[PDB]
RNA sequence: AGGCAUUGAAAGCGACCACCAGGGGCACAACAA
């Protein structure tokens, strides 16, 4: 299974470990993709004139940025759990920099060749591969008891 | 000029052809960015980048067959209607309907461009074309532009719900270049001038015809000759290695390398050349075929000149 | 080069053939988009991928037998028209139908290429062919392109209706090699140059010869024989075999590896072998006969006594 | 290796059989599209697919009675000619007309293939022969084509009248197997030099052997024996069961594996066997038979002296 | 076990199962194999090294994000009235999950073989025999309703 | 019928009137700037109600006295089709995002 | 010059068309001695 299952598979458990819309709100395609949405919108904003792992670090803090926009009920690994600050934060940091190890080094770096091209032609369809496996996982981890 | 190469062709359409090519080397410069596609992306294709030097990978955009023939094509029936020679009324005994049973047997599109389905046979193609490639590399030629589709009150909702007219499409920019031949096969004169005419007078390709595509056809070269010159993937590959793989230089330049490329290859061809028609013998050519297409009386009286001599070819040796 | 080859030829066309093979040993490179197909998709076949080290099972394109054939007679029978050796019109006493009962029976293609309708008889072609295989394997060397034909309109819903003008093709990638080993059993010194001319001087293959289908043939031994080398699929094998399967290298590396493994495989034929022009050699040849084809008066003198000796086979051993 | 098997054969050919069997072992592998028909279709024969295992009944392809001994008849023909042992041209002492009087009745073909036509009486073949079975099944192993022929203008209709010239033919495909023993009895030597350079030499087959039908002949054993071993459809049955029809091995496995069986049947028939050339053995006297037909003094003397021996048979028992 | 044969009418069926045109309202081709027409586009678009187990999520977001681009009319499951709207939504994505999964494995990797050139030569052929099936099946409940 | 549609069962029907892109006279260096633009809570601050909503961004705009030299066209048209095209080329004014502040333009027919 | 603050929601295509005609043997050889 491992050589693309996982990858499409960890391209979101690896978001939904820092960032949960709930669904009953039901919520826009807008709001669930927003970490690869920014993910995916910052390596095609800049070319690959610098490197992979330039672009980790300026594009988790963009996307730390962006996540400290978002309300709190949003972030389960500050809501759901109560730890000191620093501590929260650093899981947290941890977390939003990992996904994008992945989304840098698999999801860009081979599945999309390390490519430009082949990446923008392709969005629209690992945005709705994203989508569908967000809601996949995260109404089986609601209903599968029912 | 054209008075002497009045001699170069035949006087009536052959019923076989008998090795009397004419070819038309040019370059396809992009203005305001053009659109070829096929399946939802642009097309284009893995070659190596020169010859002898430059022996590396580079994938180029092409220009796919018929994308370069049939604006070339529709540009000559449309002339061929304004003239009144051939006619879009279904009332009129002229009509030509392009593409279907309906299609006119005898004018000048379907004895030179060729015809295929109907009762009374078929016709092949007297110009011949091929498959044109960009001289640089797909990465440094192309960009992909958003696109959406709001609803008049300026917005994408009218009901509060989103209108989901979004989507991105692939464009080839601005001075992007594809060397091309086009040759043709035992024409007369005045079928010479109406091909020409349209490889002049024809100025958008591709997708999206209304709003992109519009391109800079600089001819180069005019060769008479005994067969078929090289291919269009040959042509991209000399000039990108007698460039030096710096193809970032400006479009007359470019023009005079091909010029000086053209020549340097077709001394390597196993075809007698009549003439070849470079430099100032093309520029005045140009010229006076461009006064031909100016002058209403000239081309009503060469254009109507082709009509008969294509119902004759019709008549003796065609659809009948 | 080619004043020494005179002594190898036979003086006049045999009445039956005494081993005096010539092969022409050639890579056909495609330049774009070619369609080789029968029953409306490519032809392909599965075959061991190559001769000892790399055995496993490999889908390969192959050019059909006549489809590497044709084009050479064609363009071969067109020049004895240019020359007015032969003649298209339906009065003249030197008139010849291809592929018809009214063939000629007496002009060079029908004596080296062949024919068989009539009263008068057959003639087996002293041109020997073979199908051609792909180089790569099918999955890395064709892709599928859409086609639609719009109205004139541009639209394809002009009668208020849709055309139903949308379907779909497989067509040939560019830089796609297939060997082959043209052969010609027992010719004249004029009818080698003849033969060698088709080879050198056609350009196009396949279906759609009017939009596509352009080839870059480079020949890479011409070798002298008591009887026939390698099959097509052999040598395509043995060169698979000794680019270890690695094909993404230049056309000019592909072509000595070419030479190459010829020498090698023709050390192992039970042929003894006259003269084996490869290289250095063969570049002096193909300059060599270049400047017949591209001068007027030496390609007239030659091919005229190809006639000659060709209506003198018709008329002493032949057709009558 | 030949220095030593020169012992095992007759000093000049008798006129009564006296055992005296030399059989030669191969695998006929398709390399190029052959046509092995009579009446319009491929020859196809239901058989058992193999001898003890796999007792189903299974459709294979016949490689007909003479389609297996005309081609190597023939090549030795020109190879004749070649060495100047025989002449095609009327008014020559050394004529030899195929299929008719005027037969030489004392040349290498007319004595190891025999005549008889006309006065003077008749030679049976002292190389004995057999039709030959795919070792697949027919549905494996052919597929039909279609063949076009358009008029030469590129369409197929003339003057709006179409032209009547599609049909298909079905074709064996590439890398199908034909397992044979040829047999030659009372041979001399250089006989069997002969008859084994045929076969080694012998490249082409079926129908259009002018466009297709070129196979690889391996040679997987000889074998010197007091009369007739197994059929034709015994060791394809044997080599299918040893298989139990897992087919698709690369042609050296294959190979490998029909020089096993051929031997484990050999040990079952009723004949006692002087030598057995396999394997290493095999591929020195195939190495020492190469350096023979690649050499013009070693190939005029061996030849030339059976040309004694076959002339000297004419007039002592034979025709003179 | 039988399924490299015989396919066509559990295909289309397991489609009309969550999307729906009626025959009276006289449909376009393109109307009534819709949700076909997006899996083997999707199959057939996406780059030729990713194998079956990402195709399915994907080519399921294509088709739920495609059928909420078109009136509840069309939805025989978000239409019934009668169901809370997020157990509406548990069905249908499990409807196009386990349509997409018989689009992904048995029609493009059992009965096409895997081959996107073998499904590319006979797409128009499959689709073809989907529209009849689609007639075929419209005209069983109008006989089983009456 | 002039400028085209394509959504429908109904059919699609090609533009009339053809355009390309069009292109600025002087260079890209000597004709735009980029402008800062922020969007405060009513109250008149960045503060919202304690701690800073963030709405501070930059966006690049073409200065004034800028020419794009362009060539449209109109082919098979009626006098009357011809006077609602000139009528609309002469007529319109405002052509970029953000019509409802910026990009307000003088055609000049030439 | 300071602190601050570099965005935000949504949308990610939609319709239709997946071919069209016409050809599907043509010539002769049926025994030779």
């Amino acid at each position: 299974m491992t050589e693309k299952l996982k990858l499409t598979k960890r391209l979101v458990e690896e978001y939904r470990r820092f960032y949960q819309v709930e669904l009953s709100k039901k919520p826009s395609t807008h709001a669930i993709l927003l970490p690869l949405s920014k993910a995916l919108e910052q390596i095609l904003s800049v070319p690959d004139d610098w490197d992979e792992e330039e672009l980790i670090l300026q594009g988790s803090g963009q996307l730390q940025a962006a996540l400290d926009r978002q309300e709190v009920y949003t972030r389960p690994i500050i809501k759901d759990k109560s730890v000191a600050y620093e501590t929260r934060q650093l899981q947290e940091l941890e977390a939003i920099q990992i996904f994008m190890t992945t989304c840098v080094r698999d999801l860009f770096g081979e599945m999309c060749k390390g490519d430009r091209a082949i990446l923008q032609e392709q969005r629209n369809r690992i945005k709705s591969g994203a989508e569908f496996a967000y809601r996949l996982l995260a109404l089986e981890a609601q209903q599968n008891q029912n | 000029m054209l008075d002497s190469l009045k001699s170069q062709f035949q006087p009536s359409f052959p019923r076989l052809a008998s090795g009397h090519y004419v070819h038309f080397l040019m370059l396809r410069h992009s203005q305001s960015f053009p659109v070829f596609q096929t399946d939802g992306v642009l097309n284009t294709t893995r070659t190596q980048a020169g010859l002898l030097e430059k022996t590396d990978q580079l994938s180029r955009l092409v220009m796919f067959k018929r994308k370069q023939t049939t604006p070339e094509r529709l540009a000559g029936r449309e002339l061929l209607r304004n003239l009144g020679l051939t006619s879009a009324d279904k009332s009129a005994k002229n009509l030509c309907e392009y593409n279907g049973e309906g299609s006119c047997k005898q004018c000048p599109d379907c004895i030179l461009y060729g015809f295929a389905i109907g009762d009374s046979g078929s016709e092949r193609s007297k110009v011949y074309s091929d498959s044109a490639f960009s001289l640089g590399a797909y990465e440094q030629s192309h960009r992909s532009f958003t696109f959406n589709a709001p609803f008049e009150g300026g917005t994408m909702s009218e009901a509060g719900v989103m209108r989901s007219a979004i989507n991105e499409l692939d464009h080839i920019l601005p001075e992007v270049t594809f060397p091309t031949v086009e040759s043709l096969r035992d024409a007369t004169y005045e079928g010479f001038i109406y091909v020409l005419g349209n490889l002049l007078r024809t100025k958008r390709y591709g997708a999206q015809e209304s709003r992109t595509g519009t391109m800079k056809n600089h001819l180069v070269g005019i060769v008479f000759a005994d067969g078929e010159i090289f291919s269009n993937l040959h042509l991209t590959q000399a000039l990108y290695d007698q460039m030096g793989g710096e193809l970032n230089k400006p479009i007359s330049e470019l023009c005079e390398t091909a010029a000086t490329v053209a020549q340097d290859l077709l001394n390597k061809e196993p075809v007698r050349k009549s003439e070849l028609i470079f430099g100032a013998h093309l520029d005045t050519l140009l010229q006076e075929v461009n006064d031909i297409y100016q002058n209403d009386a000239e081309l009503t009286k060469l254009l109507g000149s082709l009509y008969q001599q294509t119902q004759d070819y019709a008549t003796e040796f065609g659809a009948l």
